C-alpha cells in the first residue's frame, strides 16, 4: 500500500492497453513524478513476466537521455512505475512546431539519442520501438536534453546473439528484418535511428504508404530517397549516416558507437 | 507526399 498513502493522482498524461499514465504528487516530498498505473486484476502470468521485465530493464538504465524509474510498488489490482515528469512533451510535437531542424540542431539531438542507444546496447537492452513519440523533452526551455521512454516493448539480449524475439514496433520505424520475421537484435534501433534522423531534417518520415503491405514492401528493401527541394541543402555528410543507419543488412548498419563517432556527428 | 503521422505500437 506504499503508493495509496504516500502519493496523489492528478491529470493523464497517456494510455495503454491495460493501464494508464497520470501526474502524481508524493505529498510530504512535495515532488511530481508520471505514474504508470497497471490494472493487475485477473493479468495472464505472461503479462505479469512482461511488467517485471519493463520495471527490471527500466532499473537497470541510467543514463542522463534516459527516463528514471523511481520505484515499482504492487499493491492489490493495480500496479505503479513512478519515473520521472518530463514536461518539454514529445520531440514528435517539438518537430512539427519547428517543422524541421538545422543540421546543428538534428546532430545534436541524435547524438542524445545514439548515446542513450549506446547504453542500452552496453547493458543488453533493445529498445524496439524507438520514434519521435518515445522521445521526451526535459523542459519546454530551448535547448532541453532528449530522455528516451517507453521501455514496455524492451527486451534483454545476451551479449550479441540475437533470435526470433516476436513483431513488436511501430510500422514507420520498423527494421526490415524484423518485417521479413528473421533474427534480430541491437541494429533493429539503429534502423529506427536513421528514420528519426531522416524525420529530424526536412520534417517528415522516409517511408510512408496508405497501404500498409506497400510501406511494408519500401522498408524491406529500404526504397527511400532525398527529394527536392527540402533536402536541395542537406549536407552529403547528414546523407551519408542516414544511409549507414538505414542499411538493409544488419551486419553492415552502423553501431550506436560508430555513429557517435561519425564527422557529422564528433566533428562539431 | 510522406506525412509525419503517430502511429500505433504493435505486440503481434
Ligand atoms: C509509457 C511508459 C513510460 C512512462 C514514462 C513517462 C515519463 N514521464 C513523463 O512525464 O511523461 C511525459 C508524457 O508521457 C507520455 O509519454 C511517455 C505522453 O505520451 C507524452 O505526452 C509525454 O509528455
Amino acid at each position: 500500500t506504499r503508493f495509496t498513502e504516500e502519493y496523489q493522482l492528478f491529470e493523464e498524461l497517456g494510455k495503454g492497453a491495460f493501464s494508464v499514465v497520470r501526474r502524481c504528487v508524493k505529498v510530504l516530498a512535495g515532488q511530481e513524478y508520471a505514474a504508470k498505473i497497471i490494472n493487475t486484476k485477473k493479468l495472464s502470468a505472461r503479462d505479469h513476466q512482461k511488467l517485471e521485465r519493463e520495471a527490471r530493464i527500466c532499473r537497470l538504465l541510467k543514463h542522463p537521455n534516459i527516463v528514471r524509474l523511481h520505484d515499482s510498488i504492487s499493491e492489490e489490482g493495480h500496479h505503479y512505475l513512478i519515473f520521472d515528469l518530463v514536461t518539454g512533451g514529445e520531440l514528435f510535437e517539438d518537430i512539427v512546431a519547428r517543422e524541421y531542424y538545422s543540421e546543428a540542431d538534428a546532430s545534436h539531438c541524435i547524438q542524445q539519442i545514439l548515446e542513450a542507444v549506446l547504453h542500452c546496447h552496453q547493458m543488453g537492452v533493445v529498445h524496439r520501438n524507438l520514434k519521435p513519440e518515445n522521445l521526451l523533452l526535459a523542459s519546454k526551455l530551448k535547448g532541453a536534453a532528449v530522455k528516451l521512454a517507453d521501455f514496455g516493448l524492451a527486451i534483454e539480449v545476451e551479449g550479441e546473439q540475437q533470435a526470433w524475439f516476436g513483431f513488436a514496433g511501430t510500422p514507420g520505424y520498423l527494421s526490415p528484418e524484423v518485417l521479413r520475421k528473421d533474427p534480430y537484435g541491437k541494429p533493429v534501433d539503429l534502423w529506427a535511428c536513421g528514420v528519426i534522423l531522416y524525420i529530424l531534417l526536412v520534417g517528415y518520415p522516409p517511408f510512408w504508404d496508405e497501404d500498409q503491405h506497400r510501406l511494408y514492401k519500401q522498408i524491406k528493401a529500404g526504397a527511400y530517397d532525398f527529394p527536392s527541394p527540402e533536402w536541395d541543402t542537406v549536407t552529403p555528410e547528414a546523407k551519408d549516416l542516414i544511409n549507414k543507419m538505414l542499411t538493409i543488412n544488419p551486419s553492415k548498419r552502423i553501431t550506436a558507437a560508430e555513429a557517435l563517432k561519425h564527422p557529422w556527428i564528433s566533428h562539431r | 507526399r510522406n506525412k509525419l503521422r503517430r502511429q500505433h505500437d504493435y505486440d503481434t
